[PDB]
C-alpha cells in the first residue's frame, strides 16, 4: 500500500521535478525492480516510460538518470509477468522508441543491451 | 487519310455503309473469372483480373493505326501472355486439359500467329 | 526428472557417460538453399532459406521436454513442410534428398 501511494505520489509529480532532484529521487526508487508485486513494478515502467519520452531529447544529470532509465527499461524486459512483459513490449516495439523502417529498427534496437538480458 | 475514308463513307450512303456490320459480336471468352493479379501496394494488394482486357487489347495490337499505340499495345500483350503462360505452372488441374485457361489459348492463338 | 537424471549421469563415471556421442552425418542436406522465402515488410522482402532449422526443428519436434516446447516446434513444422510442398510447385530431383531426410521423422512423429 505504502508503495504504491508513493509511487503514485512520484507520477504525480514529476512533471513539476527538476532534474538535478529528480536523480537522487529515482537512484533510490530504482529498487522496486524484482519487488514481488505487480503494481509497484508497474507503476515503476510507467515512471520509466514518462522518464524516457521526456528524456529521449545538456543536463549531465538527465542524461544520466535517461541511461538508468533505459537500463531499468531493458531489466524489467524480463518479467515473471507475462502481462507486464508485454506491455512493456509494446511500449518499446512502438514506432517512436523503434523505428518505422526496419532496417533503422534493428539499427537502434542493437544499441538496446544489457549482459543480463 | 482518315479524312478521305469518312468521305467515301458518306458518299457510299447508308444503304452500302450498314455493310460495315448469330454468334452476335461476343461469347464473354471464359465462362469463369480468372487471370488474377493482386496489385501491390504498401497497404493492400487489390486484385485485378487481367483477362477483361483481353478482347479490346487483341483488336488494338491486331489492329491499329499510330505506330506507337500499336507498339504499346502490343508489348503490354507480350508481356500479358507471358504472365499468364507462368500462371499456367502450378495451377490445380484435375478438370480439364487445362482449365484455369483453355478458352484464352483458343483466342489468343490466331491473334498470336497474325503478330 | 532432470536434476536425477543428472546425477545418475554422473554417479555413472563419465567412461560410460562419453557413449552419449565417423561419418559425422552433418553434410548440409541439399547442395542449394531451396527452401526461399522472403518474409514479409513495408519497404523490403529478405529471403530466407528454412534449411538450416530442419535438423534442429526436426529433432527437438522429434524429442523435448516442455511440451509447450515441443508443441510448438511440431506445430512449426507442420506449418514449413506445409509450404515446401506446396513449393513443390516449382521449375522442374527438386526437394529428394529433403524428403529423404523428412519422410521417416513424419511417420515417427
Amino acid at each position: 500500500e505504502r508503495q504504491k501511494v508513493c509511487l503514485d505520489i512520484i507520477y504525480k509529480m514529476m512533471p513539476k521535478l527538476k532534474p538535478v532532484e529528480l536523480r537522487e529521487l529515482l537512484n533510490p526508487v530504482v529498487e522496486f525492480v524484482s519487488h514481488p508485486s505487480t503494481t509497484c513494478r508497474e507503476q515503476m515502467y510507467n515512471i520509466l516510460m514518462w522518464i524516457h519520452d521526456n528524456y529521449r531529447d545538456t543536463d549531465n544529470d538527465s542524461q544520466e538518470i535517461f541511461k538508468l532509465a533505459k537500463d531499468v527499461l531493458i531489466q524489467g524486459l524480463i518479467d515473471e509477468n507475462p502481462g507486464l512483459q508485454l506491455i512493456i513490449r509494446n511500449f518499446w516495439s512502438h514506432e517512436t522508441r523503434l523505428p518505422s523502417n526496419t532496417l533503422d529498427r534493428l539499427l537502434a534496437l542493437n544499441s538496446l543491451y544489457s549482459p543480463k538480458i | 487519310i482518315r479524312i478521305r475514308v469518312v468521305q467515301m463513307l458518306g458518299s457510299l450512303g447508308g444503304q452500302i455503309n450498314k455493310n460495315l456490320l448469330m454468334m452476335k459480336s461476343y461469347v464473354a471468352w471464359d465462362r469463369e473469372k480468372r487471370l488474377s493479379f493482386a496489385v501491390p501496394f504498401r497497404e493492400m494488394k487489390p486484385v485485378i483480373f487481367l483477362d477483361v482486357f483481353l478482347p479490346r487489347v487483341t483488336e488494338l495490337a491486331l489492329t491499329a493505326s499510330d505506330r506507337q499505340t500499336k507498339v504499346a499495345a502490343c508489348e503490354l500483350l507480350h508481356s500479358m501472355v507471358m504472365f499468364m503462360l507462368g500462371k499456367a505452372t502450378q495451377m490445380p488441374e484435375g478438370g480439364q486439359g487445362a482449365p484455369p485457361m483453355y478458352q484464352l489459348y483458343k483466342r489468343t492463338f490466331p491473334v498470336l500467329l497474325r503478330l
